[PDB]
Order: structure tokens, then sequence, then C-alpha cells
RNA sequence: GCCAAGCUAAUACAUGAACCAACCGGGUGUCUCCGAGACGCCCAGCGAAUGAAUGACAAAACCAAUGCCGCAGUAACACCCAGCAGUGUUGACUCAAUUCAUUCCGUGCGAAAGCCGGCUU
């Protein structure tokens, strides 16, 4: 007669049970390896390059299989910065990079821009116009190759 | 019989050529085990186990060095703490 | 896939004339990289001048008359490289492959009890089956039980004749190194301070014997001794001392004037 | 050399009582059984001279269940005795 | 044949790419397995590099583990009860990864009595380690309720069309309650 | 471009080596002492699939059981081994590697059941 946990109706509306692969949440005697403040079992990872782990990653409840902090996605390659351009998708944003291009013949500059598709973890809530830091990862979709690592307000 | 020689029972064919001594042709025996090859087979198993024995000795030396280094730190800590 | 090598595409460290032929011998995979190796056919024929052509160079090699690291090699495409010992017992000459101050390959004469050891840089460490530690060196060797204090970047003194490691040199502040790549190849310096940039390359600052200051990537340095006084390996004549081109041009003009 | 105490193996504390070991082996000055080894005992002899090990029962007489082994421990009594008052001076250092 | 390249796709701008190279062997695909319940039948496939893949066509046996007790047993599959992709896979009775199946509960009941001495052991004898490990140990009612029924729900954890095996794990906790609500 | 019958090689194909020969672990039956020990039995190789752990941290009283002389010494460990791993790497890992359970092996794994010389084995 062991009373287990209950289904979290907030985060279970996807026709299949959302669960973290790295850990088993049905353990009667959890160890000290992966335990958050609430005493639950949650897998969290420490990425490199001196990036702090968000609080919602350590003591949250969301399930993301493409998050760089709570999944097997690793960060390697390039680190860039941009401004949020659109947040009309689900866990995806568009960032824009603006720069000046120098034309040698006329000795003058030229305004140019480029658009990138980035995966936004639920640990972050960026608004349009904010500045973000993104890091390169493996192909996560047809167009996505970067992951959000930090957000600067306004 | 299992011990009787077989080199003397091989079939020999005779070829005659005009103005030449007749020659006898016999097949070369295959799968014939000689005391030269019996020592060759048994030799292989000798250094197969010898090589494995050597690696176990190399493992023991490493564990001695690891443990002895770990032991010296305990004595140094206790020597200073007691004295 | 590829099997040939055009002469123009061959590395410039070798001395091959563009007007002599279309092709150059392509080294086989082995201990050293293709772009940082000297094939055995080039050493025998183009440097030692023992073989006039490549037909006579095959007679010498396929007889096993050339020993590399105390082992005969009969392939003219064998990739011999840095810190390698080449011995020909019939002629009684022993060499070591090093870099001169300019950057070219140099053959340094050796003696007995010195042609028995070589220095290897550790590039990787991992755990094998049965929980044994294995270290991979810069020339493909795999040591199955290294010193417990070994780390990546250190130098291991090996004994080719008897096949066990004898000593270990650690990589840190206050040590003698030789640069093996870049624009400062073959220069012997002294580690001053190393900048650590995670994810990117590390930069090491070195000072020469004369006091000249220079920098290079951390992967291009090779520890060879505690300091410039007691080196563990014989170096070429210039001792890794780079000189100005202005003065260099003057002495050769004077020496050649009095040469006759 | 030095002959004060002997080492007894492999007697087991959970199987043999205090009186049972005293019967086979005579320890006059001191006697103690060690549990971390669980096969070690330290008994001191008043007048061992050549000790009980050299005369006999070295490695052949065997004890109940297992063969017995003994040797010269090269430890005397008055050293560990002396440290006790040195340890008694700290037993009273704090109340 | 089948390809896995992006040359036939539209650009993000909606335009069309002009392909000027033929199809390469390095980007091929293969037809699926469509594994089903039944007597064992597999076929090997030679993959790139000379390796082999076991394309299973029918299976009826697998290895299922009780995570709470850290044990495992070889049992027989009884039915397919749920599939997240489409219930037409439940009708056709196909076996894929993460599908929900019902397995034989007899071997797990026997191990339960042999270990913890509970029957849902002719002579007690000196073996009384039952009380030694029965302390601080409880079994959820949901697992025990279906153990005595004869079958227990499980989740397939292996890819049958890539390795030729149907291995799984028994549902417990919140995952069990999630699927029991949909099935009703 | 082809068919049938009759001969016979292998480093082609197939099958297959017990004792010499160790260290260590898990589960279980009959004996002795008062929980300890002995014995018998099943399984314990490289690689593969699944599940569970490891893959670090960064001021005193009371009770039950324990180590040492009553709490001062104090790597750990119920004998043969009293230091025979308490310590993998990276910027970062669900990676390397180790232990337990089931299938393994139902894709695989010969000492080529191999060939030459020199000394007398
Ligand atoms: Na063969």
């Amino acid at each position: 007669y062991y009373h287990a946990h209950a289904v979290d109706a907030t985060i279970q509306h996807e026709k299949a049970y959302q669960r973290q692969t790295a850990v088993n949440e049905n353990m009667h005697r959890p160890s000290r390896k992966h335990v958050n403040k609430s005493g639950h079992i949650r897998y969290s990872k420490k990425i490199g390059l001196g990036f702090k782990t968000p609080a919602k990653a350590l003591n949250g409840k969301y399930i993301d299989r493409k998050c760089p902090f709570t999944s097997n996605v690793v960060i390697r390659g390039r680190i860039l910065r941009g401004v949020v351009h659109s947040t009309k998708m689900h866990r995806t944003i568009i960032i824009r990079r603006n720069y000046l291009h120098f034309i040698k013949k006329y000795q003058r500059y030229q305004k140019r821009h480029k658009s990138l598709a980035v995966h936004c973890s639920p640990a972050f809530d960026p608004k349009q116009g904010d500045e973000v830091v993104i890091g390169q990862c493996r192909p996560l979709s047809k167009t996505i190759r970067y992951n959000v690592l930090e957000v600067v307000s306004k | 019989s299992r011990t009787e020689d077989v080199r003397k029972y091989v079939v020999r064919r005779r070829v005659v050529k005009s103005g030449k001594k007749d020659r006898l042709k016999a097949p070369k025996i295959q799968r014939l085990i000689t005391p030269r090859v019996k020592a060759r087979r048994a030799k292989k198993a000798k250094d197969a186990i010898a090589k494995v024995r050597a690696s176990a000795a190399e493992r023991r030396e490493y564990l001695r060095l690891i443990a002895s280094n770990r032991r010296a730190l305990r004595q140094r800590d206790h020597s200073k703490k007691h004295t | 896939a590829k099997k040939h090598l055009k002469r123009l595409y061959a590395p410039k460290d070798w001395m091959l004339s563009k007007l002599t032929g279309v092709f150059a011998p392509r080294p086989r995979p082995g201990p050293h990289k293709l772009r940082e190796c000297l094939p055995l056919l080039v050493i025998i024929r183009n440097r030692l001048k023992y073989a006039l052509n490549a037909r006579e160079g095959e007679m010498i090699l396929r007889q096993g008359l050339v020993h590399v690291d105390n082992h005969p090699r009969r392939d003219g495409k064998y990739p011999a490289g840095f810190m390698d010992v080449v011995e020909i017992p019939k002629t009684g000459d022993r060499f070591r492959l090093m870099y001169d101050v300019k950057g070219r390959f140099a053959l340094v004469n050796l003696s007995e009890a010195e042609a028995q050891i070589k220095l290897m840089k550790v590039v990787n460490l991992y755990t094998a089956t049965g929980r044994v530690p294995v270290a991979v060196t810069h020339d493909g060797h795999r040591i199955r039980y290294p010193d417990p204090h070994t780390s990546i970047g250190d130098t291991i003194v090996y004994n080719v004749k008897e096949k066990k490691c004898v000593d270990l040199i650690k990589n840190r502040q206050g040590k003698a190194v030789i640069v093996t790549g870049g624009a400062n190849r073959g220069r012997i310096g002294e580690i001053v301070k190393v900048e650590c940039h995670p994810g990117a390359f590390n930069i090491a600052h070195l000072k020469d014997a004369s006091g000249a200051e220079f920098a290079t990537r951390a992967a291009n340095i090779f520890v060879i001794g505690k300091d410039l006084n007691n080196l563990q390996v014989t170096v070429p004549k210039q001792q890794g001392l780079r000189m100005n081109v202005i003065q260099e041009r003057e002495e050769r003009l004077i020496a050649a004037e009095a040469r006759k | 050399e030095n002959s004060s105490c002997v080492f007894v193996s492999p007697i087991f504390r959970p199987s043999t009582t205090k009186a049972q070991v005293m019967e086979l082996f005579a320890g006059v000055k001191v006697q103690r059984l060690r549990m971390y080894r669980q096969n070690f005992a330290y008994a001191y002899l008043d007048s061992p001279a050549a000790a009980k090990k050299f005369v006999e029962e070295k490695n052949g007489t065997e004890f109940r269940g297992h063969t017995l082994r003994v040797a010269l421990s090269a430890r005397s009594l008055e050293k560990l005795r002396a440290r006790q008052e040195a340890a008694n001076v700290v037993i009273a250092a704090h109340r | 044949g089948i390809v896995r390249s992006r040359l036939h796709k539209r650009k993000i701008t909606g335009g069309k790419t002009k392909i000027h190279r033929k199809r390469m062997k390095a980007e091929l695909g293969r037809l699926p397995a469509n594994t089903r319940l039944g007597a064992r039948r597999v076929s090997p496939v030679r993959a790139r590099g000379g390796n082999f893949k076991i394309r299973a066509l029918r299976l009826d046996t697998g290895n299922f583990a009780w995570a709470s007790e850290a044990i495992a047993h070889r049992v027989r599959l009884l039915d397919v009860v749920y599939n997240a992709t489409s219930n037409e896979l439940v009708r056709t009775k196909t076996l894929v990864k993460n599908c929900i199946v019902a397995v034989d509960a007899a071997p797990f009941k026997r191990w339960y009595a042999k270990h913890y001495g509970i029957d849902l052991k002719a002579s007690p004898k000196l073996q009384r380690e039952w009380t030694r490990r029965r302390r601080n140990h409880r079994v959820e009612k949901a697992i025990a309720d279906q153990l005595r029924e004869g079958r227990v729900l499980a989740r397939i954890t292996s890819r049958p069309g890539q390795s030729g095996r149907a291995d799984g794990i028994l549902l417990e906790g919140a995952e069990l309650q999630f699927y029991l609500k949909r099935l009703e």
C-alpha cells in the first residue's frame, strides 16, 4: 500500500507521458544524486563556458528534450548575440543580427542583417526587442541550429 | 593402422620418353603431421598463457605503487598531527 | 580513396625539384601525420645520397637494412617523423629527426646509449577494459600503465631497446620547450606564463636564451627539459637561436670572401 | 631478539568464548582478541624465553577447525602500559 | 530509391532548388519492418561498413524488468493496448518503441513469493529473511491488483525493427495512472 | 556462349581441443562452535540489447547494534592479501570504465587443425 505521486495536469496534454530520459522518477528510495529543493528527482546538467544554470532548470517542472540544461543537447562551436525579433512559435524564436558592411571602392559602409531560428527553453521568457546569447548545437530541426543560453532584460 | 607409415603406400606413375630415363611421379602428401609440427602447435599454447601471466604481474606492480603512495600520505598527516 | 600525390602538392619541408618529375611518394598511414612526416624513401635517396634513384632505394629498404626505433622497416612510404631514431648498422650511423631553427627537418648525429631513448608527448588519456589507464603519445604509441601523475601535455622518456618508460617531465611554469608548429618552429624557449581560454586555443609565452619574447599556441610546444641548461635531448647546432636576417647576410658575405 | 608477546591466528571471537581460548593458549601478563582482523590475538608471556612458538605449536598443532599460526610480536608490555597514564592525563584534561 | 537528402525540399523562401547531381548511395533509406505479434521471424540487413541489422518481422517474447525491484524476467506478450501515434496501430497489432503492451504476470508473482514470502513456501524452515527485507518495503496497490488478475501493463523500450528484440519495463507510479485513464 | 559423367588439393568451406591454468563476485542445502566458520550445488570471458547503481564534496546529550582502551589511537575490510585503486577525461557529457539482473550466442569471437628457415632440440 505505497502511495505514489499524481499526474500533473498542468504539463500533461500531449497524448503521451512526458518524462525525462536521464532519470527514473518512480524510485522508492531516491539517492542524493539528482534531487531538487522539493525532494523530487530531476536531471540537471552544468554546461561549460561559465554559463550559470537557471533557477527554473534546477527546481522546475517542465519537460524539454531539447533544452541544453536538462537534456542530452550539448553546446559546441560558435557563441553569438542578437535581438529577439519574433516569438510567435512554440518554444522557438527568431533573432536578428545587424552589422555594417564596408565597400572598399567607395570607402563607405552599408547596413545589412541576418535572421536565425533559435530554440527557446521554458527556463527563459524573452520579449521582443531583448538581447540574447545563443550557442551552437546539432541540427534540432530543418532550420534550427542554435540554443538560447542567456537573456538580458530590455 | 593408425601408426603405420603412409609414405610408402603412395601411388607412383611412370612416364617413358625415348632416349631418356623413365621418371616416377608421386603426389606430395598433405596433412601429414611430423614431430617438427607437433612441437610447433604445442609451442603456441605455451606463450599464449605466458603472455597473459605477464600482464597480471604488471597489474600487481601498479596496484602496489598506487597503494604505497596513498599510505605515505596517511603517515605524514599522522606524524605531524601527533608531533 | 586517394592514392597519388602530385609533386607541387607535396610539403615544402622536403626538397623536391619541380622539374624532375610529376609525382611524389605518398606516405602511408602510421605513426605520424602526412603533412608532418618525412617518408623513408626521401631520407635514403634525397638526403643521405645512399641511393642514386628509387630502384636502388628499394634494394636497401626491402633488405631490412634500416631500423627505425629498433625495428626494420621495408616500406619506402613509411612516415618517419619528429624525435625518431634511424640507424643503419652496416654503415654505423645513427640519427635523430629534429627541427632546425628556421623550421626545416634536421638529422642530428647520435651515439650509443643516446640512440636508445626517445621523448614522447602525451596527447590523450583514457580507461581501457579491466580499468587500466592508457596514454596515447604524439607518434601513435599506447602505454598501458603510465605514472599516476601523468597528465595531458607532459613528456614521457621512453626506452626503445627495452620498452618501458623511465622518467616523466611535467608541463608547467619554468621549463624548457621546443616549438613544433607555426611560424616559430624549431625555436627553443622557456615557459613564462600560459593563458587558459576554455573552448578556444591556449596561448603560451616563451623567452629565448638571448631574451627574445614570443608566443605560440599551447599545442605547438614540446617539453624537453627542466630548463635550458640540462636538456634531455641533443639539439641541432644553433641551439634554437634565431638571428636577424641583416646580420646573417653580412657574415656569409664575409665568410665566403675569405673562404677561398 | 625480543620475546614478550605472541600473535595468535585465526581464532574467531563470535565462535570462541574468552574461557575457551585460555585453555589451549596460556597468556599470563595480558590477553586481547582483535575484531577488525577477527583472527588476531595478543597475549603476553611472563617468561617465554624461546616462547611457545619455537618449542612447538608453531604452525602444525592446529586449533579447533583451523590450523594455528604464531610468531614473535616484537612488542613488550611497558610501552602500551606507559601510554595509558599519558592517555589518563588527557582523560582528566576535560570534564 | 528512397533518399534522406534535403535536395527535393523547398527553400525557406518558397523557391525551388535546381538539382545538378545524381542520387548517391550514402543517403539511402529502407522500407520499414512493421513488426507484429506472432511466432519469431527475423531477417538480416547488411548496413554500411559491413555491419548487420536484425529486421524483426514477428515477435512474441521479450525481456521485461521491474525497476522498483531491479530484476528482470523473460515473459510472453499478450496484446497491444495503446499507441500514441495512431490507434490504427493497435488494431493492426504492430510492435514499436514506446507502445504499451500487456505481458504474462505469472513469473513475477512466483518471484514475489520466493523473495518476500507473500502469496496473492511449503515449510517455513530456518529461512526467515522475509521479515528482514519486508520492513520499510511496500508494494503499490495498482501493481499488485493486476498481478493477481494475470496480466500487467508494460512499456516497450527497444526498437524491434533495428535490433530484433522487444524488451520493456513495467509501468508504475504516475505513468501507470496516466494510461489507465485513457484506456477507460 | 553452353551441358553431362569420372579423378583428385587448401591459408577455399565446415567442425572442433579436457588437465596444465590463477585472482575476484552473486544466489542457495548439510554440518560444527555462539552471529562465526567449513562443505555441496548453480551462475560468473571480449563485444551487443534492456533495466538499476557509481561516475564525488567544496557545539552537546538519549536509545539499539558495533571498534578500541571507559572514549583517548583510529583509511576500509570477520582469517591466508594487516595499503592487491576511498581518486577516468573534458570548457561541458545520458561519454570511458566498474558492480548487479534477464536475453545473450537468436548478427559475431580457431592456438589459420597454416607456411618457411638455423642449430641439434
Ligand atoms: Na579463411
